[PDB]
Order: structure tokens, then sequence, then C-alpha cells
């Protein structure tokens, strides 16, 4: 009984972004069967 | 240090653009001071779950005790993500993490 510390769990250690959608060049897009 | 900060209270859906890869994630706060601190916990609560993606166990933070989940992502061929003209990868998995206090 007790949960692993983070200390000891490894992590990903590389650049990280928000990918939010009209910012910083990010879009999103959502297949469509209709066009206008 | 870290990217944008988190809603503490209240549930929120993030996307995040990682090596080649859009994950999303869902954080899910229970019963609940330096605010750039949680940041930087949560932040390092995500990096943990990205490095162990099929190694998903619960953990303790400075504050916390994480318990990650990992679901489908239900209609993901729906979707492309792109940064400019470079198309990002979605991870088709669903990470939510509930955070409680440790107590």
């Amino acid at each position: 009984t007790g949960y692993i510390s983070i200390d000891a769990m490894k992590k990903f250690l590389g650049e990280l972004h928000d990918f939010i959608p009209g910012t910083s060049g990010y879009l999103a897009y959502h297949v469509q069967n209709e066009i206008n | 240090s870290s990217l944008k900060p988190f809603t503490y209270p209240f549930p929120e859906t993030r996307f995040l653009h990682a090596g080649p890869n859009v994950y999303k994630f869902k954080i899910r706060y229970g019963k609940s001071e330096n605010k750039e601190v949680i940041t930087q916990e949560l932040e390092d609560s995500v990096r943990v779950v990205l490095g162990n993606l099929d190694n998903l166990q619960p953990f303790a933070t400075e504050h916390f005790i994480v318990f990650p989940y990992k679901s489908k992502w239900e209609r993901v061929s729906h979707l492309k993500f792109k940064h400019g003209e470079i198309i990002l990868i979605p991870y088709p998995f669903v990470f939510t993490l509930y955070v409680e206090m440790k107590w």
C-alpha cells in the first residue's frame, strides 16, 4: 500500500505544445459528406 | 517553463502536440495556492503518461494522486490535424487523468 512516486516514473522529455486550432499554425479538419 | 495553465477546479479536454503526434487528454479533479507550481505538476503528470503509454498505473506527485485511464478514440479517421503544412498523427486513444488530493 502506497502509490509509486512520480520521481520514479520515467517521462517524455521533448518539446510539448497545446494543439490550439487557429493559433501557432494549427488547424483541425472534420470529414463531411455534404458541401457548401 | 511550462505550456498553458489548467482549469484547476473543473473538467477540461486538452490536445497536445508531442513528437510527430497529437494526444487527446481529458482531466477530472475530485474532492478539492500557487498557479504555476500546480501547472508544472500537471504537465509533469502528462509527460509521465506520455512516457508510459502502455504501462499506465496510479502515481503520487507533490500534492496529488493521478489515476490515468486509456479509452479508444472514437471516430479519429474523421479528423485531420495540421501544423502548417505538416500532418500530425493522432494517437488513437483518449487519456483521462483522474486527479485526487493525497490527504
